[PDB]
């Protein structure tokens, strides 16, 4: 009964004859005589619910899964010819139906599909033309939260089984396998459904990108060019985010979280050099995986991050040299920085701003740092410390520049702070700067901060960290179902205290005073309210701060790679405290060995700490409870001997990590001693 | 003069007939060095397709050596990402030949038969601060 097109009737009428002869090869005869078809199935039907009950009745039998498996195999390696010579989806936009058709089955994820059938598939789909993943990616933002988990599952186990089973190395990368570069660029397409699935707040919180104007020479280039008023040109950004008209920066919450997309196997095998390499030139035979952002870890980023900020600051030493070579001025390769200790504050800011004023590329050379009277060279330990010293001067209630909550122990901007816009200027740079030197600082912002940072105005749902007092009195407000206007007795002007403690009445609107707040009106007083705390009361401050931030990282991949939540992460560093990988990287000095009785029982105390004690030792041995971007296992800790038993507690050196430990005679007494100094200090 | 901000002539030929003068009249400064241009390097000023810049009511143009000195410079300072022609047709959804691309050198723009030269020898186009750049037969060859 041959037929050109298949539908859920023509199939009944085959499962009932197949149960009455007691048969399936006529129906596997069809199912492979329609499947191996493309035009067929582009034909067949949009239909979703109609294969997906088919799929139901059909994968219930053992040998018919054999059949569609054997022609998928048969179908996707000409479906790559069609779209890669043939164009067929200019032709037909209904072409679009056969991958929906086959991403319905449920079987595709069991690991007889990941060997052969999957990798076929995915090469065939990853080569669909922009316009038509556009439409899929929309499609797949209705489904449910597990069927999207589905999806990438479907593609995760492939990139892990691939990554797993091939042996990759300096000669053969990952970059020149196609099944990973094709299911990586698949799973791209689930992860910008995920980004759409979510909910998206585009229309009340975008912020203007603020640029330095660059040097007088590029300027002069730029006027002999016809680009007087074409500054701002934005980053490198994504095609699909382009075609789908939303960035991974304006969905508020996914429907998985983004850190599921995160395929550590791959991420373990990586070479980022060469990525970054094929990220900035394009090669046609060699894939770049920073083009897939999602799917690398924090780590790999930042090592990519830390790539482009060590290449351009060759760059500038090169353009150094070559100024030097034509003109004969002498310019310095590094952004040396000269400073005394009583003045850490001014000498950085008439610095740093001399320097931003002469010369905003200089803020991009390397950071060196020199305090006046003191001889040593900067290998680091130098800039930890100053950043140490700057971040406390700077948060000290005395200049009035942050209020510190003791409830979350976060810092956010004074209101009614009347210092200059330069010391939040300067903070802003110190960011930059710390990012740009990989240097951890132990500053304690709420999320919005670093919302606002990328460009993005805090909304209320941001208030949920920085002002729990306040976030929590907003949503009982919210939540409230009798008369606000009769019950609350609240209007349109609020109190805020001055550095007197004088409360200073803001009207949110004006004379707000004479102005009630209603039921009608509530969301939109809290949308004021929010809008005055998280912005307008600060804004003099923050559009100096984030100036400062962005006068180093203007022109970084950072926009692009990274969201607020990994800013943090690169400037606080993680929470997460791995102390094996801590031992593992370890080093010895004064005699100590790694096979030192006294060191085996440190490591059995130390692995036996609570994390509260395990936060204090590091607080202790490195100056942060926090651990570097990858992990307490990038902290290069050095345990030195500091002479025999005593009664001494140890000591450290937290600008190079180093522990002076005392070679003590027990294990109870290494441990209360050691107890004792972290808890002490 | 040309005090007047906005209302003063961009283009080198202009200037010229503003000034009731031709291109074999008229002496010109660098805008940096404020060295006199030889005529050579004021004609290929302006087959350059560059802009008069103007100083308290005053023109200046670019010679040869302090361009390619400042378009180097420029170069490694501002360098984003390199693409194949091919590819960055596909970027711009519009045909090459029709894409503003200078030269990277010397800033002259380049002419549809040494786009498709870079396509032929699959050579890439560098974005410099978000304007393309190519190599033009006179600096592919020297
Ligand atoms: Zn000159
Ligand atoms: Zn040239």
């Amino acid at each position: 009964k041959d037929v050109t097109y298949l539908t859920e009737e023509k199939v009944y009428e085959i499962l009932e004859l197949c149960r009455e002869r007691e048969d399936y090869s006529p129906l596997i005869r069809v199912i492979g005589r329609v499947f191996s078809s493309a035009e067929a199935l582009v034909q067949s039907f949009v239909d979703i619910d109609a294969i997906r009950r088919v799929y139901t009745r059909l994968l219930s039998n053992e040998k018919i899964e054999t059949a569609f498996l054997n022609a998928l195999v048969y179908l996707s390696p000409n479906v790559e010819c069609d779209l890669t010579y043939h164009n067929v989806y200019s032709r037909d936009p209904n072409y679009l139906n056969l991958f929906i058709i086959v991403m319905e089955n449920r079987n595709l994820h069991s690991p007889e599909y990941l060997e052969m059938a999957l990798p076929l598939f995915c090469k065939a789909m990853s080569k669909l033309p922009l316009a038509a993943q556009g439409k899929l990616i929309r499609l797949w933002s209705k489904y449910n939260a597990d069927q999207i988990r589905r999806m990438m599952e479907t593609f995760q186990q492939l990139i892990t089984y691939k990554v797993i089973s091939n042996e990759f190395n300096s000669r053969n990368l990952v970059n020149d396998d196609d099944a990973i570069v094709a299911a990586s660029k698949c799973l791209k397409m689930v992860y910008y459904a995920n980004v759409v699935g979510g909910e998206v707040d585009t229309n009340h919180n975008e912020e203007d990108d603020e640029e330095p104007i660059p040097e007088s020479s590029e300027l002069t280039l730029q006027e002999l060019l016809g680009e007087e008023r074409r500054n701002k040109k934005g980053p490198r950004v994504d095609p699909l985010e382009t075609e789908l008209g939303v960035k991974t920066l304006d969905c508020r919450k996914p429907l998985i979280p983004f850190e599921e997309f995160i395929n550590e196997p791959l991420n373990e095998v990586l070479e980022m050099d060469k990525d970054y390499t094929f990220f900035k030139v394009e090669t046609e035979n060699k894939f770049s995986f920073m083009t897939c952002p999602f799917i690398l870890n924090a780590v790999t980023k930042n090592l990519g991050l830390y790539y482009d900020n060590r290449i351009r600051m060759y760059s500038e030493r090169r353009i150094t040299v070559l100024y030097s070579l034509v003109q004969g001025q002498q310019l310095n390769p590094y952004l040396r920085l000269k400073v005394r200790r009583d003045h850490i504050i001014d000498d950085a800011l008439v610095r740093l701003e001399m320097i931003a004023m002469e010369n905003p590329a200089d803020l991009k050379k390397q950071l060196y740092v020199e305090f006046e009277g003191e001889q040593g060279v900067d290998e680091g330990g130098v800039s930890k410390e100053f950043f140490q010293l700057v971040v406390e001067e700077i948060f000290n209630p005395d200049i009035g520049m942050f209020t510190y909550d003791e409830s979350t122990k976060l810092f956010w901007f004074n209101p009614s702070s009347f210092e200059t816009e330069g010391q939040f200027t300067l903070i802003g740079i110190v960011l930059g700067l710390a990012i740009y030197n990989n240097c951890i600082l132990d500053v304690h912002f709420p999320m919005v901060v670093y919302r606002k940072l990328m460009g993005k105005k805090g909304t209320f749902r941001d208030l949920g960290d920085s002002h729990p007092v306040l976030y929590q009195s907003l949503k009982d407000l919210l939540e409230y179902e009798g008369n606000v206007e009769d019950d609350m007795m609240i209007t349109f002007q609020i109190s805020q205290t001055d550095l007197f403690g004088n409360p200073m009445m803001y009207d949110l609107k004006e004379n707000g005073d004479k102005i009630p707040i209603t039921n009608e009106n509530r969301k939109e007083f809290v949308n004021l309210y929010s809008d005055y705390i998280l912005n307008k009361s600060v804004e003099k401050q923050f559009k100096a701060f984030r100036r400062g931030f962005h006068m180093v990282t203007n022109e970084s991949p950072l926009k692009y790679l990274f969201r607020p939540e990994e800013i943090e992460l690169l400037i606080c560093g993680s929470r997460n405290l791995d102390f094996q990988a801590l031992e593992e990287t370890t080093e010895y000095d004064g005699g100590y060995t790694r096979d030192s009785v006294l060191i085996r029982e440190f490591w059995e105390i130390v692995h036996s700490f609570t994390d509260e004690q395990k936060r204090l030792f590091l607080q202790f041995t490195t100056g942060t409870d926090r651990a570097p971007v990858g992990g307490l296992g990038k902290l290069k800790m050095i345990i030195a001997k500091n002479g025999p038993d005593t009664e001494r507690l140890p000591t450290s050196h937290t600008c190079f990590n180093v522990l002076l430990l005392p070679e003590y005679s027990s294990k109870e007494k290494l441990k209360e001693r050691l107890l004792k100094a972290i808890t002490y200090a | 003069m040309f005090q007047d901000p906005q209302e003063r002539p961009r283009k080198l030929p202009q200037l010229c007939t503003e000034l009731q003068t031709t291109i074999h009249d008229i002496i010109l400064e660098c805008v940096y060095c404020k060295q006199q241009l030889l005529r050579r390097e004021v004609y290929d000023f302006a087959f350059r397709d560059l802009c008069i810049v103007y100083r308290d009511g005053n023109p200046y143009a670019v010679c040869d050596k302090c361009l390619k000195f400042y378009s180097k410079i420029s170069e490694y300072r501002h360098y984003s990402y390199s693409l194949y022609g091919t590819t960055l047709e596909q970027q711009y959804n519009k045909p090459l030949s029709d894409l503003l691309i200078r030269c990277i050198n010397c800033q002259k723009p380049l002419s549809p038969e040494e786009k498709q030269r870079h396509l032929d020898k699959k050579q890439r186009f560098h974005n410099i601060r978000g304007r393309w750049t190519g190599r033009c037969m006179s600096c592919s060859r020297s």
